[PDB]
RNA sequence: CUCGAUGUUGGAUCAGGACAUCCCGAUGGUGCAGCCGCUAUUAAAGGUUCGUUUGUUCAACGAUUAAAGUCCUACGUGAUCU
RNA sequence: CCCAUAGUAGGCCUAAAAGCAGCCACCAAUUAAGAAAGCGUUCAAGCUCAACACCCACUACCUAAAAAAUCCCAAACAUAUAA
């Protein structure tokens, strides 16, 4: 968890909104900062790592 | 070092009380009074 | 030694002991059966 | 009672057993119907840690327990007196019942702190470092709880947590 | 005979009556002998006067 | 039995065993007796030879160990428990082994 | 507040709290112990 | 919710043993109480400060005589909680007008008619 | 000589085609649409059914309240089945299937804009409802084993209890009341108002009488 | 802060007969 | 609680403390031969790098190091600065 | 704590199943010991438990811990008649 990047006023300099997921077996990295809450950030990071790693098991 | 969450005697946690020794004579004592107040109220 | 809130004896050398205020397994037959009391 | 001698003449030992004198109960107890020594005498909640005249007419020569099939009292006295006397030797109250040493062994000196109704042994107690609030003090305990039943003749009962 | 066999306290026997009794007429004489020689200087009393 | 197989009996060089069954001061002398004649502290050491001797001539209780460095072992069981001689039997034992290696 | 029922054990109200105390079971004390008699 | 009580009809059944505990003759009942407010009103319901109010009760250990009777009795049974409870005894019987100025009502629950603020002679 | 007894007998004794415990599933056949409110009473006071055994001879006693979800129904099933001996035991449901509607808001929704969807099902239990009974040729050392260690895992306070244990149990609790030295008894005072003390109790403690304390159960309470 | 949903009850409201 | 004002990221400076210890110390267990590790107990005295990109906290990467610890301090500190 | 021989490696299945992968039976020698309760072996060995003997082990069969950031926190006390 980390906080986002933009021009957001005062929110993102204390609220780490942003979720950066790492896969340890696949080394995929996916980051989300769209949204302000960092759980609809981490469900949609989670999401994409989901059709990423969809893939993935699909080269697999 | 030990501190109650919000105010002491309010709220999902608070600070634990006790009864002492004396506060259950007390209650006893009343407890007598009020039993014998049933006999004399039955005649 | 392993930390532990429930004490067993893994085996029949296992044997209790309270030393230092606390309960203690010992077994020189396995010492992984060693045990601490938390 | 029975004693173990070891002599060794001409390099051959010799190991034999012989019977000293055994003391005897004192005549017609008080109460012969008790099952225990220490309710046939009354002496049931009337002991405590210091009265060593009785406590050491159940402890070894170098302060060890004697069994309880020996001296036949009953389990709820037999851990009474056993924790009288560990207060006690923590007190100094049992000089002559000293550990045995090895030869050769000499101990050390060691600070000289007089204590009194120690219930625990003091090399494994821990500080108080946080004594805690008052809701949840952490208190010192003082005396041994299998002695809460002793007759009281204050009104406060003994405070077992200091 | 242990720490706990007799109280801490000793035992007090207290006189009995009927010595007493006269042990105590005795005494009283006597303070009354002092009243009637004037055997006393300035007296102090204690009153209950307004609660 | 199993305490006094671990130890062996290889620096003993003959235990003699010698009671009076008829008397009331022998149950010592015969439980240890029956501790080592037992075939686990016999197998040991077949080099020890284990001899009972029956006597009716009211002595008390003896027992005489020889080891292999001469020197003899004698305890007598009248007033000794049989835990207390295989103790020290045992010590006896775990020096004589000591001395000749 | 907190509701009637709780996870938690909910701290209970003074009075209530010495009621509970005061009606504690106190089971029978013999004058003598049965194990001292034979 | 709190709401008013209803006390069983049991709770006021006297048992033999109540009687020798208390020395009540339940065949011959005391004809009047003797109430004493020993109890707060405050953080106690309204209807416990109306009862208070009409049985006397304003001032507490205030001892205030009342009729053994049902209707009474049922007053007191809303607020047996905050008094106390007994029986008046008549050693030399109901006071007559020439002794009205010399009564006193002693902590035992005895009514005497004569006060002579004299130690006995016997 | 070492005195030998005589042992009991389960010749007697016979075990059902399907020993094992039946699948639970999370939902019922038809999901609810009527959500429902959160009604705490349902686990609070004593139970008033499932309270004595039907079949079998052992079964885990709830010694207070909670509610049980499909986790805890998996755990019981899988524990007993691993550990049950199919040729001499047979084990039944004695709680039914999750059917109380539990309702979850979005995470992270403020306060506000009506009731939660529906997201799981959980069976109310109260204190002295019997979960699990088994029964058939075995002793309760044997099942006593694996019963404890499931009645652990429990949301709320169990023990393994026997036809025996249990009236034993409540036997010994009949005793406790009636030996009672105490003068004071919560039922007495509370019944009776003495001390005003209904303003600080339940109505419901006229009849719980101090034995439970919102979905506790206190056995040394009398 | 996220935009919550609404409640689909309506009506309900009427006071009581006496 | 504060809108008749309690000044926001990150950095600089100075750091105070917690131990749920990254390094150094003392120990138990091992599928611990040794060399390296894994895990647990104990220990907060001491230490915990320099850089490219990015406003960055992070992260990636380069070169190292016994180690480049996790957190709290009004997301420590703007009447010290940026 | 002490102690353990044997019909027999029961049959069947199985490359092998020998008390201890499954299935059936679960009888019997010896005063005493389950066609085996827990380990183990590729299968066997091997180590225990339930046996006998010895003998008053003459057992409790109710339970369980801890960590935060300025500096622990009244001082103390088990003994003289419950007020
Ligand atoms: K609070
Ligand atoms: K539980
Ligand atoms: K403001
Ligand atoms: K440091
Ligand atoms: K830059
Ligand atoms: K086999
Ligand atoms: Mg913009
Ligand atoms: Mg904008
Ligand atoms: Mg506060
Ligand atoms: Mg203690
Ligand atoms: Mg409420
Ligand atoms: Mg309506
Ligand atoms: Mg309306
Ligand atoms: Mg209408
Ligand atoms: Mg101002
Ligand atoms: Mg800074
Ligand atoms: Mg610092
Ligand atoms: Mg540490
Ligand atoms: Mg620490
Ligand atoms: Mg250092
Ligand atoms: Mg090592
Ligand atoms: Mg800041
Ligand atoms: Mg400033
Ligand atoms: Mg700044
Ligand atoms: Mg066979
Ligand atoms: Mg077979
Ligand atoms: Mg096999
Ligand atoms: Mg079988
Ligand atoms: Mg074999
Ligand atoms: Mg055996
Ligand atoms: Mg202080
Ligand atoms: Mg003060
Ligand atoms: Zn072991």
């Amino acid at each position: 968890t980390f906080r986002a990047k933009g021009a957001a006023a005062q929110h993102v300099n204390k609220t780490d909104s942003a979720v950066r997921l790492v896969h340890i077996p696949t080394g995929l990295v996916v980051e989300c900062q769209q949204e302000r809450s960092q759980i609809k950030n981490k469900e949609i990071a989670f999401r994409v790592l989901r059709a990423r790693l969809y893939q993935q098991i699909i080269e697999k | 070092r030990g501190r109650i969450p919000g105010r002491q005697w309010i709220g999902k946690h608070r600070r634990p009380r006790f009864v002492s020794l004396r506060a259950k004579q007390n209650m006893i004592r009343r407890l007598e009074i009020e039993a014998e107040n049933h006999y004399w109220l039955s005649m | 030694f392993k930390n532990k809130t429930v004490l067993k004896k893994r085996c029949k050398d296992c044997y209790l002991v309270k030393r230092r205020g606390r309960w203690y397994v010992y077994c020189k037959t396995h010492p992984r059966h060693k045990q601490r009391q938390m | 009672f029975r004693e173990v001698v070891e002599t060794q003449e001409g390099k051959t030992t010799i190991i034999e057993g012989r019977i000293t004198a055994t003391p005897k109960e004192s005549p017609n107890p008080p109460n012969p119907s008790g099952q225990c020594p220490i309710c046939r005498w009354n002496l049931k909640h009337k002991y405590n840690y210091d009265d060593v005249l009785l406590l050491s007419q159940f402890i070894r020569p170098h302060g060890g327990m004697l069994p309880r099939k020996i001296t036949g009292l009953c389990q709820e006295e037999h851990r009474k007196i056993e924790e009288c006397v560990k207060m006690a030797h923590r007190a100094g109250l049992l000089p002559n019942h000293r550990p045995r040493l090895p030869e050769g062994v000499v101990p050390k000196s060691k600070p000289q702190l007089n204590r009194y109704l120690t219930r625990w042994a003091p090399g494994s107690v821990k500080p108080i470092y946080k004594k805690g609030p008052r809701w949840n003090r952490v208190r010192m305990p003082v005396g041994s709880p299998l002695l809460r039943d002793n007759v009281c003749y204050s009104r406060t009962p003994w405070k077992l947590y200091h | 005979k242990t720490s706990l066999s007799s109280p801490p306290w000793p035992e007090v026997v207290l006189p009995d009556p009927v010595e007493e009794t006269r042990h105590h007429a005795e005494v009283v004489k006597k303070v009354n002998e002092m009243i009637v020689t004037g055997q006393y200087g300035r007296l102090f009393a204690v009153v209950h006067f307004a609660s | 039995a199993a305490a006094l197989a671990r130890l062996g009996l290889r620096p003993v060089k003959q235990v003699r065993v010698q009671f009076c069954p008829f008397e009331k001061n022998v149950e010592s002398t015969r439980t240890f007796l029956q501790t080592v004649s037992s075939e686990k502290v016999r197998s040991t050491n077949l080099n020890c030879s284990v001899i009972a001797d029956v006597r009716h001539d009211g002595s008390e209780p003896c027992v005489d160990v020889l080891f292999g460095d001469g020197h003899r072992l004698i305890m007598r069981g009248a007033h000794l428990t049989a835990l207390e001689m295989l103790t020290a039997f045992a010590s006896h034992i775990r020096a004589r082994d000591a001395a000749g290696s | 507040g907190s509701k009637a029922v709780t996870r938690h054990r909910r701290v209970m109200h003074f009075q209530r709290q010495k009621l509970m105390a005061v009606t504690e079971y106190i089971p029978p004390k013999p004058a003598i112990h049965p194990s001292c008699l034979p | 919710k709190f709401t008013r009580s209803r006390i069983p009809e049991k709770v006021f059944q006297a048992s033999p043993e109540d009687h020798e505990k208390y020395g009540g003759d339940p065949q011959n009942p005391h004809k009047l109480h003797i109430v004493t407010r020993i109890k707060s009103t405050r953080r106690r319901p309204y209807w416990e400060k109306d009862i208070i109010k009409m049985l006397g009760l304003e001032k507490a250990h205030t001892p205030q005589v009342h009729k053994n009777i049902p209707s009474v009795n049922a007053k007191l049974k809303v607020v047996k909680h905050l008094i106390r409870i007994k029986p008046l005894k008549l050693p030399q019987g109901l006071p007559a007008e020439e002794n009205m100025s010399n009564t006193c009502l002693k902590s035992t629950g005895e009514l005497v008619v004569q006060w002579h603020l004299k130690p006995v002679e016997q | 000589v070492k005195t030998l007894l005589p042992v009991p007998s389960f010749e007697d004794v016979s075990i059902p085609e399907k020993p094992k415990l039946r699948f639970i599933e999370r939902a019922p056949l038809v999901p609810k649409v009527r959500r429902e409110p959160k009604n705490l009473s349902d686990i609070r006071g004593p139970s008033t059914e499932a309270t004595e055994f039907t079949e079998g001879n052992f079964a885990i006693l709830a010694l207070g309240g909670g509610y049980l979800h499909w986790g805890h129904f998996e755990m019981m099933r899988l524990t007993i089945n691993r550990s049950m001996d199919p040729k001499n035991m047979f084990a039944i449901w004695r709680v039914p299937a999750p059917f109380k509607p539990i309702t979850r808001k979005s995470v992270g929704h403020r306060m506000g804009g009506g009731k939660g969807a529906i997201d799981h099902y959980v069976t109310p239990v109260k204190a002295g409802r019997l979960v699990v009974e088994m029964g058939g040729r075995c002793e309760f050392e044997e099942v006593q084993g694996f019963l404890d260690q499931v009645a652990h895992k429990l949301p709320f306070a169990a023990k393994a209890v026997s036809r025996g244990t249990l009236e034993k149990m409540r036997k010994d609790q009949e005793e406790r009341e009636r030996n009672n030295q105490n003068p004071w008894t919560f039922e007495r005072i509370a019944t009776a108002n003495m001390l005003g003390i209904r303003k600080v109790l339940s109505p419901y403690d006229l009849t719980h009488k101090g034995k439970y304390w919102g979905k506790f159960y206190m056995p040394k309470r009398v | 802060k996220k935009s919550g949903g609404s409640s689909k009850n309506l009506g309900g409201k009427s006071s009581g007969r006496r």
